Order: structure tokens, then C-alpha cells, then sequence
């Protein structure tokens, strides 16, 4: 099979390639970001206008933080493995936590953005006009976010082409695909609102999905799973989400198997599944269905 | 020297970043299609009136409903993309797609583009879709669904050929125009 390996090589080489290139480019775009726009905030000489003085932190989040971790560690790692593309996966490994920052940054997006719109005017537009700059502020503050997600596909596409160290790319890829899932349910969880508790008290979330389910007709029920316990919250107009009753795990069981629908599962509560006391919800598939009672069974497995 | 701002927002196998790639760099990527498209301006002459266009490319981000919607605010044109040999993405357009598109963003002005027009003559995939009980959307189909969520304009364009590729954006300038 020569041709299997000149494009299993070919292929590999691209990826490593463009996986290296792509992450030099972001590194020198979030510099000039950093040397541009922050830099006439902080240390600028014009007049800032007045409702966005001394808010740089809010708008630029901790953008510096991802250059010190890009721009000193990050790289290095990735240029040490050039010539390796099968062991990658690695680099994301050693390094999982320090991509938590990146789910901060995300949750900051909303915060940020609107207060462009809403009392900096003119400031960067004239600052990028002064400056002769292609790209406006916008469009750097949006590249940490797009390149979160540009892990996942490039280690998607080294995985199906490497014959050992498939178990690394594995991984990195099942790391990267977990940062993003977190930086996704941090957004839908700063959106809950009237818990009258405290959120870090419930520990961290695991899983988050919208439900029909049957108070013991179908309502709609946002679930969210922390590890100490279980929120149902309607959803109500924005997307905000009304905090409406929780479930102490320790106290919670499962029901698999409903008959009449296949995308049908119960929770209950008490040490006796009693029933006319039974929490009906329906799942949009069947993935979902299982992967909701795994999470769910290893919970209550945690608890125990 | 007015500033346009273009999203183009599909499925992950409509093939958005070649479709980019192939008009920006006036070639087909050919043996390797790129997997990453930095965001794109450039200065445009339509009809006399030159523009700077800048291109949002969204891979990447179809799994996730909240990260997602943070490049729609401040934008100028969108380009609703979907294949012409997978009826999956041509239904995600009506179920997935444009509410988010007209929820997030009430007055911006979408373009319904079918991408792969090249595969649709194919004797290899139309036995494919025949083995799953599936046919290629034809043009008709198309229109009938850029009439239902009313789109500005439906095209259709082929990353390969570059057949109708620079029409799009040219359309795309002229509706905010």
C-alpha cells in the first residue's frame, strides 16, 4: 500500500504543518490586539470617552493571560513536536487546566461586547483609523473563542490518520473537546437566575439540556447536574432561566426503561420509587437519553 | 470606504472554509482543504462603488448553541450555506439555522447559498443517496426554501469549478448596497 502511506504521510505533515502555522499567527494577532487597542486605553493620550474609563479589564477580559500562556509555554511546546505530529496530543494533556482560562474569557464575551455599544463610541474605530489597522477591535477580541475551537478539528484530522500513538491524539482531542463543552455550559449557567443559594456550594456543573417533562402534561425544564444536586429551571423571555425546584442527589434514583416512547426515562426520590411521584422527562434522542443516565448512574455512584 | 461584514454560518460538511478559501485565493486548496480560515478583509469594486469586505468564517462551532452567537452581533450580510447532496443540512436551514440567524439578528439580510454543485451529476454519489433512500436537492427545492425563509437571493456555487463562487459575494455586497 504505497499510496495508503504517501497520503497518511502527505496528510500528517499538512496538519502538523498548518497546526504550528495557524497558532504562530494567533500569538501575533493577540500582540498587535495587545499593542494597538489596550495600549491607547492604558497608556494612550487621547480622550477616552467617559463610560468606558478604567474598564479595560471588563472589555479585554484576561486576553493577557492567554498571550503569557501562548507566547512563553504554548508554542514552545508545539514547535518541539514538529517532527512528531503522532505524540501532539501530549502537549494537551500536561497542560488541560491552563486552558480553563479560556472558559473565563468566553463568559466574559457578553459583559464586553456590549459595552463597545454601549459607551465607547467612536473610541477604537478612530483608534484603528489612526493606526491603519485591517482589522477592527471586534474582530480580534472574537479570535480566542474561534481558535478554542479549531483544536478539536485539527486533532480530529490527525486522529484518522495515524497508525500508533492513537491512544495520545485520543486524549488531547477528548481534552479539547471537553474544554469547549465547559465554556458553553459556564454561558448557560451565568444566565440562571433567582437561585436563592450559592452556586460554587453545589460544586461544578456536568451537564446541561433542555427537557420535556411531567409533573408527578410535557413543561419544559432546563436541567442542570451539579455534583450535589439537580436544578430544574424554566426558561423564560433574552434567555434567562428561572430557578423553579432542585433534587439532592443522594436521594435520587433512575428509571431507564419508560414504556410508550423510547426517548422517555424517570427520576424519583425516597428510598421507595413510589409511584404517582414519578419525574417523566423526555429526551430529544436516544445519544442523549444515554449519555444523561450514565452521567446521572455515576452521580449517584459518587454520592454513594 | 464603507466597511461590510459577511457570516457565513452552515453545517460542518456544507464545506464553508474551502468555500472561502477558493474565492479569497482565486484556486482550489487541492490536495490538502484547509481546516482553519482567519477572518478576512479586503478591498471590493462592485458597480463603481468600491467597499471593504471582510469574510466571518463559524467552523467549529455548530456543537455549541452559546459560543456560536457571539460572532452575529454587528453584522452586515449573512450566507446561509448548505450542501446540494446531503438533505440533512437542507432541513437544519429551516430547524437550526435561520431562527437562530433571525432571532439574534431581526433585520440583517441573508443569502441561501447550496454548495457542491459539482457532485451533483455524479454517478457515484447519486447511487450513494440512492442506497439510503435519498435523492440531491434540485434547484427548485432550493428556491422554494429561500422563498420560505426569505432569503434575499439563492445560489449556487462549486468550490471545485469556482462556477457561480464569485457571484455570491458580489451579491452579498449588493444587498446591504
Amino acid at each position: 500500500n504505497a499510496e495508503e502511506k504517501r497520503k497518511s504521510a502527505r496528510r500528517k505533515e499538512f496538519i502538523m504543518a498548518e497546526l504550528i502555522q495557524t497558532e504562530k499567527a494567533y500569538v501575533r494577532d493577540l500582540r498587535e490586539c495587545m499593542d494597538t487597542y489596550l495600549w491607547e486605553m492604558t497608556s494612550g493620550v487621547e480622550e477616552i470617552p467617559p463610560g468606558i474609563v478604567n474598564k479595560e479589564l471588563i472589555i479585554f477580559g484576561n486576553m493577557q493571560e492567554i498571550y503569557e500562556f501562548h507566547n512563553n509555554i504554548f508554542l514552545k511546546e508545539l514547535e518541539k513536536y514538529e517532527q512528531l505530529p503522532e505524540d501532539v496530543g501530549h502537549c494537551f494533556v500536561t497542560w488541560a487546566d491552563k486552558f480553563q482560562m479560556y472558559v473565563t474569557y468566553c463568559k466574559n464575551k457578553p459583559d464586553s461586547t456590549q459595552l463597545i455599544l454601549e459607551h465607547a463610541g467612536s473610541y477604537f474605530d478612530e483608534i484603528q483609523q489612526r493606526h491603519g489597522l485591517a482589522n477592527s477591535i471586534s474582530s480580534y477580541l472574537i479570535k480566542p473563542v474561534q481558535r478554542i475551537t479549531k483544536y478539536q478539528l485539527l486533532l480530529k484530522e490527525l486522529l484518522t490518520c495515524c497508525e500508533e500513538g492513537k491512544g495520545e491524539i485520543k486524549d488531547g482531542l477528548e481534552v479539547m473537546l471537553s474544554v469547549p463543552k465547559r465554556a458553553n455550559d459556564a454561558m448557560h449557567l451565568s444566565m440562571l437566575e433567582g437561585f436563592d443559594e450559592n452556586i460554587e456550594s453545589q460544586g461544578e456543573l456536568i451537564l446541561q439540556e433542555s427537557f420535556q417533562v411531567w409533573d408527578p402534561k410535557g413543561r419544559e425544564r432546563h436541567l442542570f447536574l451539579f455534583e450535589m444536586s439537580l436544578v430544574f429551571s424554566k426558561e423564560v423571555k433574552r434567555s434567562k432561566y428561572l430557578y423553579k425546584s432542585k433534587l439532592f442527589t443522594s436521594e435520587l434514583g433512575v428509571t431507564e426503561h419508560v414504556e410508550g416512547d423510547p426517548c422517555k426515562f424517570a427520576l424519583w426520590v425516597g428510598r421507595t420509587p413510589t409511584s404517582d411521584n414519578k419525574i417523566v422527562l423526555k429526551a430529544s434522542s436516544i445519544e442523549n437519553k444515554q449519555d444523561w443516565i450514565k452521567h446521572i448512574r455515576e452521580v449517584i455512584q459518587e454520592r454513594t | 470606504m464603507q466597511a461590510i461584514k459577511c457570516v457565513v454560518v452552515g453545517d460542518g460538511a456544507v464545506g464553508k472554509t474551502c468555500l472561502l478559501i477558493s474565492y479569497t485565493t482565486n484556486a482550489f486548496p487541492g490536495e490538502y482543504i484547509p481546516t482553519v480560515f482567519d477572518n478576512y478583509s479586503a478591498n471590493v469594486m462592485v458597480d463603481g462603488k468600491p467597499v471593504n469586505l471582510g469574510l466571518w468564517d463559524t467552523a467549529g462551532q455548530e456543537d455549541y448553541d452559546r459560543l456560536r452567537p457571539l460572532s452575529y452581533p454587528q453584522t452586515d450580510v449573512f450566507l446561509i450555506c448548505f450542501s446540494l447532496v446531503s438533505p440533512a443540512s437542507f432541513e437544519n436551514v429551516r430547524a437550526k439555522w435561520y431562527p437562530e440567524v433571525r432571532h439574534h439578528c431581526p433585520n440583517t439580510p441573508i443569502i441561501l447559498v447550496g454548495t457542491k454543485l459539482d457532485l451533483r451529476d455524479d454517478k457515484d454519489t447519486i447511487e450513494k443517496l440512492k442506497e439510503k433512500k435519498l435523492t440531491p436537492i434540485t434547484y427548485p427545492q432550493g428556491l422554494a426554501m429561500a422563498k420560505e425563509i426569505g432569503a434575499v437571493k439563492y445560489l449556487e456555487c462549486s468550490a471545485l469549478t469556482q462556477r457561480g463562487l464569485k457571484t455570491v459575494f458580489d451579491e452579498a455586497i449588493r444587498a446591504v448596497l
